């Protein structure tokens, strides 16, 4: 006779996993399907990725003198980081959220002056808060429209989408300290502003007082915006406290959008962006983030899954 | 099973195999038809078959330096709810595929053996410990016939069949 | 001897699964789970749909003229058309999207008209922009008050609500386009329209100036809403710009709602609606829409799946 | 087995059956038993056992023609969300079912070959192919005896160990 | 020779469950996995559970004087009830729900008193609809400031944030009913309150006019709050209408939350809390409620579930 | 099998196990190796395997006492679309669980006839009711040598083969 054994392999130290009938199994081999570590930078590949250095997207949006350097410049992740600060005349953004959400999808700042034509006004008044160089200054894409000589007319102004593209206009209400301050500034008790389309309007009214003081100032700069559609028109009116656009954001659709984050950017290569870092999107889930950016894998709270690759593990004893 | 009293710690040549016994001494050699189909149905579930990597970009705030009221509540909760959701499937998920991970590498296991046991009909003996005592003479050749799939019956049941009964 | 052989059947053209273990297994049979197509066309039943064939729910709602065929009429379902246009003064309504939501789940424009006593004003005035008939005219559930001879007092007017039902009222504010407008219509340097309950109150301060020439007017109306509950009482104050509710419209719950949707409607049967047009719901999933209503299949990504209904096909060869 | 082999193309009659030859020549016949057994299992599946159709009405937007900023990215946020979710669930339930199917309907085809070998005792061999040889005379008479449950494998013993051994 | 009959045990009546492959199947024996039930009593342990009896967690934030026994108190879960009610000067609260959402997820009402200053006022003014014991009273927490002698200064008051943590301002703006009464009260007639830090401000505009008389009042009080970061600065402005901060709540973060329940409280132990009082939480699901609190089963619409806990019960015959 | 034709209603001391009859009379003992892995697995299940009880403390409005609009629809559908999701995974999830537990048991009951069947060898006969003829005299001392795992087949080969052929 003979005999004739059947069997299958085994090693020495295999692995343990979960089943439906079993809590630990032990298993030949097994895979991790989620993602616990980072490399701790930023990969500036395949995605293009704009690092806001001590730039906000709106300081970037407005003008502020030390976001100079991002005229007309787009990405597809716009990265802020926490060191960043404003240094211009004081303002605040109405709903900012929604503002920084707009400009941050569609991707780019691109913008394109246009001939408004204020009459009976001082055009391009600026501040010791927001020095552009040696002299005093103002956010780059705003003009701050003032009395001239002793008057300030009613501005009524007529500017039309006729291109095949959204128009992001932005623009603003100035909030003087004082009423010794909006009288000699804009010659004016009760100023308005209204902005309007041919689908919606919003009017603005200035609100006059001292605030905590900001850069040497007390008064404050409030920012809104309007999107001008194809064959919609623009039409500006006011009697003061009009801080002018001084032309439109192109709007455009896709993948743009921002992230906070401390993490550098380097000279590499990955398709999932998280503020920790760029990660490997080879395993289906993750726990390094909630907040991701391109082709990432699943955020989970487990900090592990194994996956056996193999079948039992009995050792021979 | 012998198969479930241990598993071979000597076999590198693939996962399911056959060891044996006879008058030229002993050896092994793994199978590779079962060893390969186990493979295949792994890899296959290891990749994307119920599941994929989507890709996002601009989406919700997560994280908050402000307290708002209800709209950062609902947005905290629509995020929590969604990532609960995910780490129970996901949990479900590993849970299920090793489950029929195991089962399906045991199944292979059983499958070689009753295919086995069938070629050898009544030629052969089940000893309860994952192995076959074989009636007759069974030199390697014939060792490899019966792992081959070429082994005749007939042609041992005159002698088989008179040292089991 | 005899031979017994035991198996199964097969068929010459099997169709193709995916199982956990098998990426493409052929079974015998498999049914598809996925709906992936529509009619084209809304069925009229078992759900009463409405057809606006160029009304707005909105206008429906306010009284333009070309939807005064729409006055007192429910819905389980409201469609809105692509060539849906508005033809009366140009209106807007703030926080739109809601009011446009309230009506459509009430799924009733049943308006019960109030007797309102507004003294010392004009009643009913209309305009050029929004013609009933050969002469002018207005939204036929508004009533635009104005100066009468030289004056314009304060409007107070109280109306409680007694019944066991909530009341919606509609109502809105006038935006001259001059200040020689505003006291030649409501001889008013300065309105405000204030509408109030037991429990909530809302002012509304009009803003003066051109906007861009909708049917050959600059000026606007902006559109508000309150509801009382029964047990309270609606407050109406206003020293000129009341564009006065005539009634109140009914409010019910219910499955009642609205969608956008191009598709005809026929005489078929169907409960689940979609704007592609109505769709079976004996699967349970589709990938025809999002947007659904009535007794619907799951909206899925998967334009397919296929589910065995028999077992694997092994040909004899 | 034979069920591994092939299927039987020339089979309408039922899901599973039996195949014969005897000294009367060849036949066929379904097994209605188990072809009953694999369906209703199959129709109670594809019926609303885990899931069923759920009415809605009113409902948040989901297409938008301007661009409004958060609330607009939630809503969205939302949608994409239940979305994902519902076609991950398609996935897994389909594969699941489909694995099901599959195991049911492979095992009711062993059980009815474990129930036939346990009928035919010692008086038949399992020939690896599906197939039992039957070690005694068996007429068309005794095929439909193994069939409906009652053959006595008593009657036989006498003659088919005679054949076997 | 012997029988050796190999089996399994049955029972003379089992249970039935739901399979992937049977819709009933007959087991011997099965738990129940949806808690159904409640005892219909809120457990006071381990949670701190705080029952406003007849207060809202508004009126006891402003300092109703039937709320004055919530002075300084905390909670984990603070319970509302249906026998509510409101006694003190009419109010109302835009956006009431997210201010009941940051007192309720705080979980405190310590409040600290600070220095305001208010000069050339008069302080501490009160009403007949706001009884506090035989005589006019007002909110506790609030100082309703009015006209001294013939005048009303403007008041510019800064309260600077030094402490280590944030700090939360409740405060509002009085609404008069008439001009005749803006006039006598804070000589004024028009009212503005301004309220800022370093980052944003609100500024409120009064509302002249009659509402519905309630406690005897057709006058209104608005409430609006703000937080103050430590390092930033409080700036109140007013030139009339104002009804000031005493002082601030201080904020927490942690598990308090709220829910509204007309459940009796009693001395048991659980850590799940539903509107329906505490259920067990032994149970993975469960169909009391969707609103829970604490370490509660997930909520589902099935009434009942059944888990299988052993084999097939198949009865001897 | 006779743990198909029934199950025993009389066996209070384990879920698996024998029952017997010989030349001293009839007799009934638990397995109590099946009883306990059946029960093992079963109680592992039945505790927070792929699933636990989370804490949550502030949460959206579940609830509304008046009609407000978009926030409100929002918010309704947030959790109309968390329950629709919670309540379908307890559906898969319990019939997925019930599947399995009627399958491992099944599977237990199996694998201590086929434990039973190898230690038997050629000394015992399936006769298809989930009972062994032994063809040798087995007293009680035997059949308990059966069911703790001792049975030596060597010792009864000589006798049950005679009484078998
Ligand atoms: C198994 O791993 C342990 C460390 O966890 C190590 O000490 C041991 O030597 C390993 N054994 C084998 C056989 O590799
Ligand atoms: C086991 O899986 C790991 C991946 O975790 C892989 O690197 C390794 O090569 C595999 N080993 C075998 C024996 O296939
Ligand atoms: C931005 O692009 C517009 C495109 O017309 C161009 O006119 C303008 O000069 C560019 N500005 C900068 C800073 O490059
Ligand atoms: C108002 O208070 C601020 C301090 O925040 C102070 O700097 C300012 O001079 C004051 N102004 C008036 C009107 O007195
Ligand atoms: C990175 O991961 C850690 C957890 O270890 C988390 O606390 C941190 O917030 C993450 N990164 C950022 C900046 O979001
Ligand atoms: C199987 O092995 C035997 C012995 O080595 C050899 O003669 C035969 O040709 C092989 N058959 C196949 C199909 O490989
Ligand atoms: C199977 O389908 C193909 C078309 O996809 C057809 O050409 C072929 O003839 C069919 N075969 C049978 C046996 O029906
Ligand atoms: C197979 O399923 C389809 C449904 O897709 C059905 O129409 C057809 O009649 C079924 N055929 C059989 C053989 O049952
Ligand atoms: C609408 O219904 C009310 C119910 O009282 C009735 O008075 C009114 O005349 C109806 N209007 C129309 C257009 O039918
Ligand atoms: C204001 O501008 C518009 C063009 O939008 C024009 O029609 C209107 O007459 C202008 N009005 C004034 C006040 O000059
Ligand atoms: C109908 O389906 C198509 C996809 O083929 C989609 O683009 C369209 O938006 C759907 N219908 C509508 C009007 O929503
Ligand atoms: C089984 O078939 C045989 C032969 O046709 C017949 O005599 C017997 O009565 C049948 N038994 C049953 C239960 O149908
Ligand atoms: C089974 O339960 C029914 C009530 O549903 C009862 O009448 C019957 O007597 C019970 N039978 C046994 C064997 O316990
Ligand atoms: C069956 O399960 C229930 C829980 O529903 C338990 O109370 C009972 O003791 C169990 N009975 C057995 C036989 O284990
Ligand atoms: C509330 O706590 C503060 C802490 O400084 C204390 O000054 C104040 O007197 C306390 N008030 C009450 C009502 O206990
Ligand atoms: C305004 O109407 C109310 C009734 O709501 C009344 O009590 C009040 O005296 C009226 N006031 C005026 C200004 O006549
Ligand atoms: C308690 O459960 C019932 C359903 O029986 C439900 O109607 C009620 O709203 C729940 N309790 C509360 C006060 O939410
Ligand atoms: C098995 O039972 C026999 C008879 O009672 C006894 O002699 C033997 O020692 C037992 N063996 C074990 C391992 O319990």
């Amino acid at each position: 006779t003979a005999t004739l054994c059947l069997g299958h392999h085994a090693v020495p130290n295999g692995t343990l996993v979960k089943t439906i009938t079993d809590d630990q199994i032990e298993v030949t081999n097994a895979t991790e399907l989620v993602q616990s570590s980072s490399t701790g930078k930023i990969c500036n590949n395949p995605h293009r990725i704009l690092d806001g250095i001590d730039c906000t997207l709106i300081d970037a949006l407005l003008g502020d003198p030390h976001c100079d350097v991002f005229q007309n410049e787009t990405w597809d992740l716009f990265v802020e980081r926490s060191k960043a600060f404003s240094n211009c005349y004081p303002y605040d953004v109405p709903d900012y959220a929604s503002l920084r959400s707009l400009v941050a999808s569609s991707g780019t700042l691109e913008f394109i002056t246009e001939g408004f034509t204020w009459t009976g006004v001082t055009q391009n008044g600026g501040s010791n808060a927001c020095k552009r160089g040696p002299g005093s200054g103002f956010f780059s894409r705003l003009n701050w429209l003032t009395k001239s000589g002793s008057t300030y007319p009613v501005l009524n102004v007529t500017m039309p989408n006729n291109d095949n593209f959204d128009k992001l206009y932005i623009w603003g209400v100035h909030h003087p300290s004082t009423n010794q301050e909006q009288t000699s500034l804009y010659v004016q008790a009760s100023g308005r502003v209204t902005v309007s389309t041919r689908r919606s309007q919003q009017t603005i009214i200035p609100n006059i007082g001292s605030r905590p003081w900001v850069r040497g100032l007390s008064s404050r700069i409030s920012i809104y915006w309007t999107i001008v559609k194809p064959g919609d028109v623009l039409v500006i009116n006011s009697n003061g406290n009009l801080i002018a656009p001084r032309g439109y954001f192109k709007m455009r659709t896709g993948k743009s959008s921002i992230m906070r984050s401390d993490a550098p950017i380097d000279t590499c290569i990955s398709e999932c962006i998280t503020p920790n870092g760029s990660i490997p999107n080879d395993k289906p889930f993750q726990n390094v983030n909630k907040i991701t950016y391109g082709a990432c894998p699943k955020y989970v709270k487990q900090n592990t899954l194994k996956l056996a690759t193999g079948m039992r593990n009995v050792p021979e004893k | 099973a012998g198969f479930i009293e241990n598993g071979w710690e000597g076999m590198i040549d693939g996962w399911y195999g056959f060891r044996h016994q006879n008058s030229e001494g002993t050896g092994q050699a793994a199978d590779l038809k079962s060893t390969q189909a186990a493979i295949d149905q792994i890899n296959g579930k290891l990749n994307r078959v119920i599941e994929k990597t989507n890709e996002k970009f601009h989406q919700i705030e997560k994280e908050f330096s402000e307290v708002e009221g209800r709209i950062q509540d609902l947005e905290k909760y629509v995020e929590d709810t969604k990532i609960d959701l995910w780490s129970y499937n996901a949990e479900l998920l590993v849970a299920l595929e090793n489950q029929h991970t195991i089962d399906l590498t045991d199944s292979e296991m059983n499958k070689l053996f009753e295919k086995t046991r069938r070629q050898l009909r009544e030629n052969a003996e089940d000893m309860g410990n994952g192995c076959f005592k074989i009636y007759h003479k069974c030199d390697n050749a014939c060792i490899e016939s019966i792992r081959n799939g070429t082994y005749d019956h007939d042609v041992y049941r005159d002698e088989a069949l008179n040292n089991r009964f």
